[PDB]
């Protein structure tokens, strides 16, 4: 029974440095970051295989996770990010020809049963590009959703200083049609956090630590059994 | 295209292969599977529960 | 032109062998043991509760010993258990904490990982100094790894989210065989008990049977309606079991070319992770999104028992090779042992 | 085995009618739900329309919304895509897409290059 | 008398009537806890820690009663240091435990970040285990000074106070007074203030409507857990207070009946915390509907 | 609390 000792101790050992990293792992937010090609997520928060990203915001560490080396197949693969504090969906709000795709995709990690309980944190980008895209007037909305044409601005709307109306109503047209989406199912258990930027923002990190704050504040409370 | 049709032409090949196979039948293979379970049946503790003195996790 | 006439071809083929498949299609496993005396009711009971992972576990393999398993979870952990025990004989941190998949050498002298690296990382559990280190890595795959077993200390194949299966050597770190064919990804790969032929379980609804030392798929089993997650080799080889998402169970035999039985029932609607037999063959144990295990009556097609202990999703299964017990993982943190 | 095998396409005037049809075997086509897809020349796949399984859940891309009309008959195993007041811009080859798992919301990776659940497609030239 | 008489049968009723539904109630919810919920949380494992002191402090409601009617203690020495014990220990441990509830929820919300690594079920039964071991500190006290003293012809548990007898009575009362009422309710209210002023920008439910609909549920159970706390507690406490500095008559049927009313509404918060943490609790209503359905 | 004075 001394080698059954040694074998104990040396599990306890063990025991030891699993609840230590686990401490260390536990205090680590880990996000998945996902989008298109044209999307622009690499430089969300400008800081082979799977590539991680790693930030930290007011002593909060965030491991986000950009899925690269896989293919265009993702219902397997996305089945790992489970347990993942927030989904960082980015979207090229300028190109209105993937938007739907970009739609379908949300519609997917958002009725997924394995990603039904994951908050999305939406990161409508490349405002810029819409903008322009919209003063322009060349493409229409309307030739892509011809629920646009129907679509009034949100009163609850908050237009940036010195916006256009029409880029404003484009810009929140595209939040809505993500919303309705979120909405349409997982009432309580994860919530759609959308949020306008451009390639040049270096607020985003500030934008991810609040809306994490806010899933991490809902997630104690089912916790707590207040919710 | 030209990947397409290679794949396809691929596809044909691995068809062929598969298409010229010695496929015995049903009740030949059932009688063989069969045979393995009872012949293997007092040897598996799963299906005939083990003593707990033969047992390592009792 | 020519691609229409290679594919009418290939429609042509099609129907030839499902010709063929009907042809040798007599009669059916149920009639065959409709006389044998069903198994009763299949009540295993928890005797050993692994915790220690502190994240989702999402792959287990047993050692060829039947005592030591490795689990896989994405707490970055490798951890090596004495089962009997339950003692953490090796807690191996890995590089990429997206772990799919883990296997035990039939020497019990490596271990293996992989996942959304797509690297096939070899550990070496019999260092000199005592301590695992990074003996191999097997870079070359451009998909996820999702399967991964040793053939023996030298040789392991690994199936892959690239579509395509690898036959490594891991002192050179090459790929000495590529197993291409499946249209999906390949969720997973099952060893013949003589180690000359493979089955891979696909995202395609279908499984194909691989040689080894050929390099070629000899048989495509195809009757899965969902992707294939699990793939489990029946104990003689000349038959394996399928778990797939369209809540089914299916047993293939390789001479026969064709689906057996299929393990299904109407209240069941979730997918199969992971699916093992029993020493007999007799059992057919699967991991299900129900977040429970269903013992099948594999030659009868009912349900013999039900391994319900886990709160969330089981991921993985593994009976050992005397039989003794059955280990499950599940994505609430836990590994039990069952008998 | 998952076979989808469409028909239906073929040349037509812009502003035409075509009825496009998938005969689905090898799994039970009322656990799925189905989706129709594009592939325009020089373009990606692109989603068009899904139906639930049931046939209640209905929905349409924003570029055929009102000109396409999904419906699914579970009994015969068979989706169907009423395409009229067909446009150059449809022009494409139509792939009847199943979802990958049964009884699922979710309908993952459809528009991908090498979908398993997906047919051999139906060419559409909509062509003066 | 028969007016004394119905009196005393109202009050052996009263404490019947809470020792029943305070017994029934946390053996309730430790049963569910140990057969279906399993402990595998911090907040499971506060709830049942509450449940065990609130079971434990009711326990001592037969003594009591039994006491007030036979107006005597039957029990002998070891049964008084017993129950008077019980009765200060779980008390305290009730009352931190609710204490420790506010600032677990108070963590969980104003602080998320940090919760994850300070609400862990280990560190939950640290805590547990440093509330029962400080509630030792004055129970191991009361163990030791309580006594049975003759008094007018029939016996009485009472504290045996050290020299001079009345100040250290009133230095004890004072507090508990303090650390069972005082400082428990300064904490309960200023940690679940803070979790609802927190909690009046996190985006709980989308939609507007439901999302305050949400928020009134939770601030109405901080609400109904706080003035339970105040009611139930605050007039024994006020009563003892009023006992101690000012002179009643002391024999009074109406300042008896009072006493004990009082006395009752102190077991009712023992009684009434079953159903305010697990009725209320959300993880304990969708293990309910699951296991009926 | 407050049964015994
Ligand atoms: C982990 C926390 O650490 C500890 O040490 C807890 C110990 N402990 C307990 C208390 C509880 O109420 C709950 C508990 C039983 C689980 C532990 C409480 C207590 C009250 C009365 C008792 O009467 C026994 C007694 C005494 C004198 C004469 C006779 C008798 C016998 C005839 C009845 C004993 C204990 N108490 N007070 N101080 N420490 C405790």
């Amino acid at each position: 029974s001394a080698e059954d000792k040694a074998a104990v101790e040396r599990s306890k050992m063990i025991d030891r440095n699993l609840r230590e990293d686990g401490e260390k792992a536990a205090r680590e937010v880990k996000l998945l970051l996902l989008g298109a090609d044209n999307s622009g997520k690499s430089t969300i928060v400008k800081q082979s295989g799977i590539f991680e990203t790693k930030f930290q915001v007011d002593k909060v560490n965030f491991h986000m996770f950009d899925v690269g080396g896989q293919r265009d197949e993702r219902r397997k693969w996305i089945q790992c990010f489970n347990d993942v504090t927030a989904i960082i969906f980015v979207v090229d709000s300028s190109d209105y020809n993937r938007l739907q795709e970009a739609l379908n995709l949300f519609k997917s990690i958002w009725n997924n049963r394995w990603l039904r309980t994951i908050s999305v944190i939406l990161f409508l980008n490349k405002q810029d590009l819409l903008a322009e895209k919209v003063l322009a007037g060349k493409s229409k909305i309307e030739d892509y959703f011809p629920e646009f044409a129907r679509y009034t601005t949100p009163e609850d709307a908050t237009p940036e200083p010195g916006e256009d109306p029409r880029v404003t109503r484009a810009k929140y047209f595209i939040r809505d049609e993500f919303l309705r989406i979120s909405t349409a199912s997982g009432d309580g258990r994860h919530y759609c956090y959308p949020h306008f930027t451009c390639a040049v923002d270096t607020e985003n990190a500030r934008r991810i630590f609040n809306d994490v704050t806010d899933i991490i504040i809902k997630m104690n409370l089912r916790d707590c059994g207040l919710f | 295209n030209t990947a397409s049709i290679a794949q396809a032409r691929k596809l044909v090949e691995q068809l062929k292969m598969e298409a010229n196979i010695d496929r015995i039948k049903v009740s030949k293979a059932a009688a063989d599977l069969m045979a393995y379970c009872e012949a293997h049946a007092k040897e598996d503790p799963l299906l005939t529960p083990v003593p707990a003195s033969e047992n390592p996790f009792r | 032109s020519e691609l229409d006439q290679l594919r009418q071809e290939a429609e042509q083929l099609k129907n030839q062998i499902r010709d063929a498949r009907k042809a040798c299609a007599d009669a059916t496993l149920s009639q065959i043991t409709n006389n044998i005396d069903p198994v009763g009711r299949i009540q295993m009971r928890t005797r050993r509760t692994l915790r220690g992972h502190l994240a989702k576990i999402y792959a287990m393999h047993w050692g060829t010993d039947s005592r030591l398993l490795v689990s896989a979870s994405q707490d970055g952990k490798l951890i090596i258990w004495d089962s009997y025990t339950t003692n953490k004989v090796h807690a191996i941190p890995l590089r990429s904490s997206w772990v799919m998949t883990c296997a035990y050498a039939p020497s019990g002298n490596y271990v293996a990982c992989g996942g959304l690296d797509n690297i096939c990382s070899i550990y070496n559990l019999k260092t000199r100094e005592g301590n695992v280190r990074v003996s191999r890595e097997l870079a070359g795959h451009t998909g996820y790894l999702s399967c991964c077993r040793f053939l023996d200390d030298n040789q392991i194949v690994t199936s892959s989210g690239d579509t395509t299966c690898a036959l490594w050597d891991i002192e050179t770190g090459q790929q000495t065989t590529t197993f291409t064919g499946h249209t999906g990804d390949v969720m997973s790969l099952s060893l013949a008990p003589d180690t000359r032929l493979f089955v891979s379980g696909a995202c395609d609804a279908s499984a194909k049977l691989w040689d080894v030392r050929e390099g070629m798929c000899r048989q495509t089993f195809t009757g899965h309606e969902s992707d294939i997650n699990a793939i489990c080799f029946f104990p003689n080889g000349n038959a394996f079991a399928t778990g797939s998402d369209d809540a089914t169970c299916r047993l293939f035999d390789l001479r026969a070319d064709q689906e057996l039985m299929t393990y299904s029932h109407d209240n069941i609607i979730c997918g199969i992770t992971s699916v093992s037999f029993s020493k007999s063959g007799r059992l057919l144990l699967a991991g299900y999104d129900d977040f429970n295990c269903n013992v099948w009556d594999a030659l009868k097609a009912d349900r013999a028992g039900v391994l319900a202990g886990h709160d969330n999703r089981v991921s993985c299964l593994g009976v050992t090779d005397d039989g003794m017990a059955v280990a499950t993982g599940s994505w609430d943190s836990f590994l039990k042992i069952w008998n | 085995q998952v076979q989808l095998q469409e028909s239906g396409g073929g040349l037509v005037q812009p502003g035409g009618s075509l009825r496009l049809s998938c005969a689905a075997s090898g799994f039970t086509f009322s656990n799925y739900k189905m989706n129709w897809v594009r592939q325009a020349p020089g373009k990606g796949l692109e989603w068009v329309s899904d139906i639930s399984q049931s046939g209640a859940s209905i929905s349409y891309t924003g570029s055929v919304k009102g000109r396409f009309t999904i419906s699914r008959d579970n009994a015969k195993n068979t989706l169907y895509l009423q395409m009229n007041s067909l446009k150059p811009e449809d022009t494409a080859v139509y792939y009847c897409a199943r979802c990958p798992a049964p009884f699922t919301r979710d309908c993952f990776d459809v528009t991908s290059t090498t979908y398993a659940y997906r047919g051999q497609g139906t060419q559409v030239t909509v062509s003066s | 008398s028969a007016s004394s008489l119905a009196l005393a049968i109202a009050i052996t009723a009263l404490y019947s009537a809470v020792c029943a539904v305070g017994l029934l109630g946390n053996v309730l919810v430790m049963f569910g806890i140990v057969r279906y919920t399993k402990m595998k949380t911090a907040t499971n494992i506060y709830i049942f820690n509450l449940a065990l002191a609130d079971a434990l402090a009711t326990s001592t409601l037969p003594f009591q009663s039994a006491k007030y009617l036979m107006e005597t203690w039957p029990f002998g020495e070891l049964l008084c240091k017993a129950v008077l014990s019980i009765d200060y220990y779980n008390m305290f441990t009730s009352i931190f435990t609710l204490t420790m509830m506010s600032v677990d929820r108070y963590i969980a919300v104003c602080h998320p970040v940090k919760a994850l690594d300070f609400r862990t079920p280990a560190k939950a039964k640290l805590i547990n285990i440093c509330i029962w071991v400080l509630a030792s500190g004055v129970g191991v006290p009361i163990m030791v000074m309580a006594v049975t003293r003759p008094r007018d012809g029939a016996v009485v548990c009472m504290l045996q106070f050290p020299s001079p007898s009345w100040y250290w009575d009133t230095v004890t009362k004072i507090c508990v007074f303090l650390f069972a009422f005082v400082v428990p309710i300064l904490i309960i209210t200023v940690c679940y203030g803070l979790m609802l002023l927190r909690l009046r920008s996190v985006r709980l439910l989308s939609g507007s409507k439901e999302k305050d609909r949400s928020l009134r549920r939770i601030t109405r159970m901080v609400l109904v857990v706080v003035g339970a706390f105040v009611v139930c507690w605050a007039p024994i406490h006020i009563f003892v207070i009023v006992w101690t500095l000012v002179d009643i008559d002391r024999r009074d049927p109406l300042v008896v009946a009072a006493l004990h009313l009082c006395i009752a509404l102190g077991y009712a918060n023992s009684s009434l915390n079953p159903v305010l943490y697990a009725f209320l609790d959300e993880n304990f209503k969708r293990c309910f509907r699951q296991l009926c359905r | 609390y407050x049964g015994f004075x």
